[PDB]
C-alpha cells in the first residue's frame, strides 16, 4: 500500500487505468496486453469534442488531440 | 459591456429575440465536459454528472462553458448573449477535463436527457465508428419529443469521401457543419450526405470557465447556434413536434452551395419561426 | 553544457537564485526509492534506509533520483538544475525498487526527518488508504517545523494521503503552458500547482530523463521552500507554507487548481 | 541612477505617480516581439507567444522590449521610469524577430489577452489593411473592459490622404499619434479622422536588450505611453468601463491643433484621472 506518484498509465485486464504498474499491482489486477480493453480514456478515447485545435502527428493530423489520441496507447 | 458575438444576427436570432421570443421555458442539454455554472454570464439550472470525481456545475475544460454560452449566456448588462439567452440550461458532464469519453458516458447522458424531459439535446463531440447502444439512446430520445443536434466533425474533405461522425451522422440526430462570417464553408468542416445544415463555427465568441471568454474554432460552435435556433422555434411556436422544429429548420434554410458541403445552408432563425 | 528544464523558469526560481538565494544550508529530505548519490550532477549529503538490504546511496527505481533532480540539482556545466541546487540534501529510502512501500515503512521515513531536524519533507508517493501513525507522524513533523510537501496524487475528490493531511502541502500538477494536467488530482485539499508533465531530471547511472506526474510537481514546492529558507532562514512551517500559496499565480477554481502556480519570488519577496 | 524619460512628465503621469498610483494591479499585455524579461529594469509577470521556435520571454529584436520599458520600466534605482511602473506587465510575442508578423498571430495574442483578463493591450503595430478577425477580436476586448490603445502609423501626411493603418484605424482601438518633447507633431506621425489621442514618440529613451538602454522613435513609441496612461487611470478608478477610461483620455487632452493631425490633443492624466 503506497505507491510513487508518476503518471505511467497501463491498461488494467479489468477495462480500468492505472496510474503506473505499482497501482495496477496493488489493485490486484492483471496487465490486459491489450489496450483496447481500455477503449474510451483518454490514452484512448472513443468520442472527443468537435474543437478544431489541429495537431501535426504526420499526414492525417488531427482535428484535436483527442482524435491524434484517438489511436490508442500511443507514446 | 455585453457583445453580440456575430452568430446571433448572422443566424437572424436577433430578430426573433426582438419579437420578445428568448427561448423561456425551453430546456436545454449541453452534453459536454460541464459548465462553469458561477460563470455571471451563465444560469445552470440542472443536469448531472457521469464523470467520476467531478460534478455537473464544473468546467475542467473549458470546451462546455463555451458551447453553453454559445445557446443560453445571459441577455444582461455584461458578457455576450446567446442565440436563445431564456433557456433552462441544463449541464450533462459526458466528458472528462481532457475532451474524451467512452460511448457509454454519452449514451448515458442521453439517457438522463430523455428521462428529465429536455426540449433540445445539443452534443459538440463526435467519435469516428458509432455504436448501437448510442444509436438506441439518441432514437428513442427523437421519438419522445428531444430536438437532437451534434457537431458534423472537423474532418474536411477529399473527394467523395464521407467524412461525417457520429451522433451526426444518425437520421434521428440534426448533422451541422460550420460558416464563417462571410458564410463561406470552413475548410475543416465534415463533408457528407448526412450533412444537413451549416452555422457559425469559426471565430466564436462565447463564455469560458472562471468568469471570462474565449474564441474557439470546430463544429463544436456550430452546433449550438442550431441547438438555441430551435430553442426559439419553441418560445413562439411553443406546440410544434421534434419534427416540425426540425423540418422548419433544415426548410427554411439559405441555401449556399452544394448540400454535399453546406447541406440546406445556413438556418435562417427568422424565417423558420415565421 | 547545462540544460533549464522549463520547469524551473516557470515557477520563477531562476529569478530567486539569481538574487544569490539557492538553498544553502537547507535541509531536505526526499522520502522515495533513494538517490543515485554518485551522479555527477546530485550531491547527496546524508540519510537512512528503511528497505531491507538496501543503503540511502542507491536507486534501483528511478524515482526517486528524478525528484531529488528537481529539487536539487547542481547548478553546473552539467546535466540539468534544480530549483534549490545548493540544498543540503538527504536520501531517505522508504519505497523499495518496484516504488512500493508500507505504512511503517513511510512512518519510520518521516519520523527520520523529524529527528534529524530536516527542514523540508518531500513525499512523492500516496494511498488510497491513510494510516493514524502516518498522520501522527506528518502531524507532528508539521507541528515541529517541518514543511511536508506531498503529490496530491495522479488518481484525477480522489486525492490520497498523506497529502490529504491537512498538515501536509498537496501539490497538482501544470504543463509548460500552465494547464492543469489530465491526471492531476482534484478536491477540497489541493493546494497548490507546481510543474509536473514533460518534466526532465537526474535519472539513475549518471543519466537523465522525462517523466510526468504530481510526482514532478511535489519537488518544486519542496525545492520552493528552501529557496524561501535560506532567504528567510528563521521563518516557520506555517509561514514558509502560507507564504507559497497566498502568493500563488490565480489559474481558476481551486478544486481544480487550489490557489494556482506557485510563484517563489513572489513566495520569497 | 534612474532617468525619467521626458515623455513621463510632459503626459503628467509624473503628478499622477506623486498622488500614489502607478498602476498596481493593473494588467497590461504588450503584443510587440516579445519582451527581455530577463532585463533589471522590467518585470514580465507571464504571456504567451504566437511566433513559432519563440518563446515569450526573450526579444531578438528590442522593439517590444522597449515599449514594455515606456508602459512599465521600474520605479528603482536604475534605468529608466515607466508611465505606469507598478503594472503587471505581460509579454504576449505576435512579430519575430525581424519585427514581422501574420494577422493570425496577431488575432491570436488579441483573443489570449481577452480570455486572460487583460486590463489594456498596446499595439505598436500595424499594416495596411485589417482583417475581420482582427476587428472582432478588437471589438469583443474592448466590450471586456480592455482598453484598446495601437500606434495610429508612420506614413506621415500628404494633403487630403488618410493614412491610419489598422487596428489603430478600428474605432474600439484608440489610435495614438506622436509628438516631440516641444509638443509639436513629428513629421512621420499618420494622419487620418480616426487618428484620437497624441503622446510623446520621438526621442523616447527606454529599456533596450540586452539590459540596456535605447532612444527610438515612431508612433510605437507614443502609443505605450496612453497605454500606460490608462493603467494610472485604472489604479485610481478601479471601478471605471473601458469607455469611461478612453473618454477620460480625449476629453481632458491639451489642444495641440486640428484634430485630422493631432487628434483631440496631447494626453494629460492628471487631467484625466481627476
Amino acid at each position: 500500500a503506497p505507491c510513487p506518484h508518476t503518471y505511467k498509465p497501463v491498461c488494467g485486464a479489468n477495462g480500468e487505468v492505472y496510474d503506473n504498474e505499482c497501482f495496477l499491482n496493488k489493485a490486484g489486477i492483471e496487465p490486459a496486453e491489450s489496450w483496447e480493453t481500455c477503449r474510451g480514456h483518454e490514452l484512448c478515447p472513443s468520442v472527443c469534442t468537435e474543437e478544431y485545435d489541429p495537431v501535426c502527428v504526420e499526414g492525417k493530423i488531427y482535428g484535436n488531440r483527442c482524435m491524434q489520441s484517438h489511436f490508442c496507447g500511443k507514446v | 459591456a455585453q457583445t453580440v458575438p456575430y452568430g446571433i444576427p448572422l443566424i437572424k436570432a436577433d430578430k426573433v429575440q426582438a419579437q420578445g421570443f428568448k427561448g423561456a421555458n425551453v430546456k436545454v442539454a449541453v452534453l459536454d465536459t460541464g459548465i462553469q455554472a458561477s460563470h455571471p454570464d451563465l444560469n445552470v439550472v440542472g443536469g448531472a454528472s457521469f464523470v467520476a470525481g467531478e460534478a455537473y456545475n464544473t468546467d475542467g475544460n473549458g470546451h462546455g462553458t463555451h458551447v453553453a454560452g454559445t445557446v443560453a449566456a445571459l441577455d444582461n448588462t455584461t458578457g455576450v448573449l446567446g442565440v436563445a439567452p431564456s433557456v433552462s440550461l441544463y449541464a450533462v458532464k459526458v466528458l472528462n477535463s481532457s475532451g474524451s469519453g467512452s460511448y457509454s458516458g454519452i449514451v448515458s447522458g442521453i439517457e438522463w436527457a430523455t428521462t428529465n424531459g429536455m426540449d433540445v439535446i445539443n452534443m459538440s463531440l463526435g467519435g469516428a465508428s458509432g455504436s448501437t447502444a448510442m444509436k438506441q439512446a439518441v432514437d428513442n430520445a427523437y421519438a419522445r419529443g428531444v430536438v437532437v443536434v451534434a457537431a458534423a466533425g472537423n474532418s474536411g474533405s477529399s473527394g467523395n469521401t464521407n467524412t461525417i461522425g457520429y451522433p451526426a451522422k444518425y437520421d434521428s440526430v440534426i448533422a451541422v457543419g460550420a460558416v464563417d462570417s462571410n458564410s463561406n464553408r470552413a475548410s475543416f468542416s465534415s463533408v457528407g450526405a448526412e450533412l444537413e445544415v451549416m452555422a457559425p463555427g469559426a471565430g466564436v465568441y462565447s463564455t469560458y470557465p472562471t468568469n471570462t471568454y474565449a474564441t474557439l474554432n470546430g463544429t463544436s460552435m456550430a452546433s449550438p447556434h442550431v441547438a438555441g435556433a430551435a430553442a426559439l422555434i419553441l418560445s413562439k411556436h411553443p406546440n410544434l413536434s421534434a419534427s416540425q422544429v426540425r423540418n422548419r429548420l433544415s426548410s427554411t434554410a439559405t441555401y449556399l452551395g452544394s448540400s454535399f458541403y453546406y447541406g440546406k445552408g445556413l438556418i435562417n432563425v427568422e424565417a423558420a419561426a415565421q
